């Protein structure tokens, strides 16, 4: 019975949580990736002079 | 007990209804107009040799130069990826090392395995020879990951379904996290070091609050065990790979899965994932000796880092995004670009 | 003239084909870095010995291509000496391969670097200990016609005895390996035993001891097999070897 | 430039050590010792220990050959994750309680080990370590092996059975029947990449080490021959 | 992973009864399945498993010739048919699943705390 009770409390705590539409999260991820796109050496090749390897 | 289980099923149904209510559109539709990344034809630029047996884990240094590797011959080695020169060769008490870590300030590295004990090593000793500085005990199952909050706190996760927080100075478990019903495999700290996540061997992922020592959210959807996990750079998302031969991306505010990465040709299980600096490439390892490159925002593949002669069991990206490492049961580290 | 001409033709054909196959096999083995291991190092040494032997024999006769168009010059004797040395080195490298296999199944472990240094020394150096004395004796006491013609067979016994000893050791190792293979196959058949035994002939070159109008056929078989031994070894241990095949397949897929 | 000399000096000193280690590593054989709880496993482990934490390591040598045996402990019963670490061991010993329905659990475990892909190249040794108890159970008559094993009703001693002096035909029949169940599993789908080596053992058998020594030698010889493509 | 047993009840010795297990939340065809039961005062005991498509079958010796196993991959279901029950077979039945897809091994299905295991139904004689 104890196992059920803790499962009872955990679910109740998790249920009462605010949520947002997935569209906002997708938009935020797209915005971040676009904003930091220019500074990912793997994403866009780099000159041999700068590349330490 | 019957009433408890019935109303718990009611709670689960309510949670599923609430999550479904927030699914207005798919991730792909939002990014339906993003151009493909293109063929990422990365190639080896170095090759580090010296390990006798397979390699389980490695961790980059905070300077993007030094890195540490852990193998099952009982050896930790700190390389200088710029010149491939060894700097230290640290023997282990227990040869079954299953993880390793690199301290943020660069002074300590920690490792542990089936012995259940997480050991701390010091790289800035006065004598100059690295020696044990603190051995942490308190788990009752093989230890499968460990990361540093700072020079004085290490978070460890074990196979007995409990993740713990340690105070290195004294050795006590300042806090203990519980709520998993299976082995916990991988975890990763937040960018701010306020929260961390860990997916266990039940096809579920749970987000934790470090300060309060209690579970904050739970995610499900996978069909089998979970082997790897990692935070998206902004700290507001994390992607997980499972033995079901699929990868998935979650969001801590949407409280639901947003995208999956799958292909029919793949019938093997993932063993490690990691993001890039811009968070635009989702790398990954597989059991079929390859490492793929997944365009995170498009669900497609855009490159393969083939070349490994056996399973890939670790991976990582430098903090400045210049170089990517890989390890394998073949016993050979490769640096790509 | 007909039989001699055909025998010569087959001889040259076999030796050239062995040369080509062995050079290709050496290139393939030294190309892939993943395959580097003591076993492959010994194999490459054996290939080099065979290639040197083939190179020595062809040029030796080609001198006649010029003379019959040097019989008392200085360098002719040296060329003869080099041919003798190459033959001895090839046979002793076959012996080294056999000894290494037996050691592998001898259930004993020793420092790998020291063992490899010892083997490299034995393969190429031991021949220096009789060929050079033979050349010295020919120079000082029996220097007639480029040393090719021999009068005192006792000085001719110097070269033959080490080669016979190597052949005997190779044959004994072959017998032991066959006994072990039969035991393994019994405990856990005729077709498999036939397949295994044949594959072990060219590596140890036991055909020499096997061959301990009929005389013409015997000469034909001896010369043909000796010529084609190099090609047979190259095929068997490079082109139809499992890991080499997989290496080629994965390389092709990657390419 | 002095630093490069300083660093290049360091690398040489380190590499000297690893090559020193590499030689020592290859002279040691690793053996994982599984076994059911009531199998008497601890008894055999103590037998090895006397004559010569989440894991226990026992070091012993035979004929100047070093074996390194690891016995699990303080772990949960879910073996499907920490078992992958043992893909490269020379062999996986496996004690079974024949006389004990325990035996069905042993059969299922042995099958699961045999058919797992990461372990599809690690030969397994097999022990049957309750021969006296099985003999007394069957001899006493109050065991009725037929009920749990209907197929045992029509089984007869195999033509090649070699019994120890003073062994009753019923005892031999039962004992050899027990083994046949596992060999059906260990013959199908073997593929010749790994084998099983059944044995009949007792808790106090001195030569238990000798059997594993010989079988390790046989595994090594088979691997080497397969390398040369003879077998 | 959701496992839902059904079909239990009361039956006099020698009778018959059928167990119908319903599952959802994963590709049914890919996973090897088992039936495992728990009798009072006893650890988990194994009964019978069936392959991906029904090719192979197995039973524990004691139940040989009495029960029967069968699955319907088209309907996301697992079945068990019982005939001629014995007094000493009262127990709860756990519809079970093997952990990894596309494999043949089924490690630790009878573990004390397996994750992909149903709650089970009662069958008493």
């Amino acid at each position: 019975i104890a196992q059920a009770r803790k499962l009872v409390e955990q679910l109740k705590m998790e249920a009462n949580i605010d949520r947002i539409k997935v569209s906002k999260a997708a938009a935020d991820l797209m915005a971040y990736c676009e904003a930091h796109a220019k500074e990912d050496p793997l994403l866009t090749p780099v000159p041999a002079s700068e590349n330490p390897f | 007990l019957d009433q408890l289980r019935q109303e718990a099923e009611q709670l689960k149904n309510q949670i599923r209804d609430a999550r479904k209510a927030c699914a207005d559109a798919t991730l792909s539709q939002i990014t339906n107009n993003i151009d493909p990344v293109g063929r990422i034809q990365m190639r080896t630029r170095r090759t580090l040799r010296g390990h006798l047996a397979k390699i389980y884990a490695m961790h980059w240094g905070t300077d993007s130069r030094l890195l540490v590797s852990a193998s099952q011959d009982g050896k930790l080695i700190i390389w200088d990826s710029y010149t491939t020169n060894k700097v230290h060769a640290i023997p282990l008490r227990s040869s079954w090392v299953m993880t390793c870590a690199y301290a943020p300030s660069g002074n300590y590295v920690a490792c542990g395995g089936l012995d259940n004990i997480c050991s701390i090593y010091n790289l800035k000793t006065r004598e100059g020879n690295v020696r044990v500085s603190r051995e942490l005990a308190g788990h009752t199952g093989y230890l499968s990951c460990c990361r540093f909050l700072d020079d004085n706190q290490i978070v460890t996760s074990s196979g007995d379904t409990t993740c713990a927080l340690w105070d290195i100075e004294t050795g006590q478990q300042t806090t203990t996290f519980t709520g998993h019903t299976g082995d916990v495999m991988s975890l990763s700290l937040a960018p701010d070091t306020r929260l961390f996540v860990s997916g266990a061997c039940d096809a579920s992922a749970k987000l934790w609050d470090v300060r309060e020592g209690m579970c904050r959210q739970t995610f499900t959807g996978h069909e089998s065990d979970i082997n790897a996990i990692c935070f998206f750079p902004n700290g507001n998302a994390f992607a997980t790979g499972s033995d079901d031969a699929t990868c998935r991306l979650f969001d801590l505010r949407a409280d639901q899965e947003l995208m999956t990465y799958s292909h029919d040709n793949i019938i093997c299980g993932i063993t490690s994932v990691s993001f890039s600096k811009s968070g635009r490439l989702l790398l990954a390892g597989y059991d079929d000796f390859n490492c793929n490159v997944w365009d995170a925002l498009k669900a497609d593949r855009a490159g393969v880092l083939a070349g490994h002669d056996n399973r890939v069991s670790c991976l990582g990206v430098t903090d400045d995004g210049m170089a990517v490492a890989t390890g394998s049961w073949d016993s050979f580290l490769k640096i790509w670009n | 003239e007909e039989q001699l001409l055909f025998l010569y033709i087959i001889y040259t054909v076999g030796y050239a084909l062995s040369f080509s196959a062995l050079v290709i096999a050496s290139a393939i083995l030294l190309g892939f870095r993943h395959l580097h291991c003591t076993r492959n190092y010994i194999h490459l040494n054996l290939f080099a010995s065979f290639i040197l032997r083939a190179l020595s024999v062809f040029i030796k006769d080609a001198a006649l291509k010029w003379m019959y168009s040097y019989q008392d010059s200085l360098s002719c004797r040296l060329v003869f000496l080099l041919m003798q040395y190459c033959v001895a080195a090839n046979y002793y490298w076959l012996l080294v391969e056999g000894v290494y296999l037996y050691t592998l199944l001898a259930f004993s472990v020793f420092s790998e670097q020291w063992i490899f240094r010892l083997y490299v020394s034995i393969g190429w150096g031991v021949p220096l200990l009789f060929v050079v004395p033979w050349g010295i004796v020919k120079y000082l006491y029996e220097d007639e016609g480029c040393w090719t013609r021999n009068s005192n067979m006792n000085y001719w016994l110097i070269i033959r005895l080490p080669i016979l000893f190597a052949i005997g050791v190779n044959f004994l190792i072959f017998v032991r390996v066959i006994c072990i293979v039969v035991s393994k196959l019994k405990a856990n058949i005729k077709c498999r035993l036939a397949k295994s035994t044949l594959t072990l002939i060219p590596l140890l070159g036991t055909h020499e001891v096997i061959f301990a109008t009929l005389r013409f056929i015997k000469l034909f078989t001896e010369l043909s097999f000796t010529s084609f031994q190099g090609l047979m070894v190259a095929i068997l241990y490079c082109f139809v070897n499992n890991e080499v095949q997989l290496e080629f397949r994965k390389s092709w897929e990657r390419w | 430039r002095n630093e490069e000399k300083a660093q290049r000096e360091a690398n040489k000193k380190i590499e000297k050590q690893l090559q020193k280690d590499k030689q020592v590593y290859r002279a040691t054989h690793r053996l994982l010792l599984l076994g059911a709880g009531e199998s008497g496993k601890n008894t055999i482990v103590k037998q090895m220990r006397i004559l010569h934490s989440g894991i226990f390591e026992t070091k012993f040598q035979v004929d100047k050959v070093n074996f390194h045996m690891f016995d699990v402990g303080a772990q949960r019963d879910e073996r499907r994750k920490w078992i992958q670490c043992f893909n490269d061991v020379t062999a996986i010993i496996f004690v079974v309680a024949s006389s004990s329905n325990r035996l069905q659990a042993a059969l299922k475990l042995f099958d699961s080990i045999w058919n797992n892909k990461w372990l599809r190249d690690t030969s397994v040794i097999l022990f049957l370590n309750k021969q006296d108890l099985l003999a007394e159970k069957v001899l006493a008559g109050k065991s009725k092996i037929e009920d749990y094993f209907p197929e045992f009703a029509r089984y007869t001693t195999p033509e090649d059975a070699t019994p120890e002096p003073g062994e009753d035909p019923r005892v031999t029949r039962a004992k050899y029947f027990i083994r046949d169940e596992f060999l059906r599993i260990s013959t199908a789908s073997g593929d010749g990449r790994h084998y099983c080596y059944p044995h009949f053992t007792c808790a106090v058998d001195t030569e238990n080490i000798r059997r594993v020594f010989n079988d390790c030698r046989d595994i090594i010889q088979r691997m080497h021959l397969r390398q040369y493509e003879l077998l | 992973v959701q496992l839902q047993e059904s079909g239990g009840g009361l039956v006099q010795p020698g009778g018959s009864l059928r167990l119908s297990c319903a599952a959802s939340g994963f590709t049914f065809s890919n996973y090897k399945m088992n039936w495992v039961r728990q009798a009072p005062g006893k650890g988990l005991e194994w009964v019978s498993d069936i392959s991906q498509s029904g090719a192979s079958i197995s039973y524990t010796g004691s139940v040989k010739g009495r029960f029967t196993i069968s699955r319907d991959n088209a309907k996301n279901t697992l079945y068990l048919q019982m005939n001629s029950l014995k007094p000493e077979d009262t127990a709860v039945y756990y519809c079970a699943r093997c952990p990894a897809p596309f494999t043949r091994d089924c490690f630790d299905v009878t573990s004390t705390t397996y994750a992909y295991r149903g709650q089970g139904t009662q069958v008493t004689v």
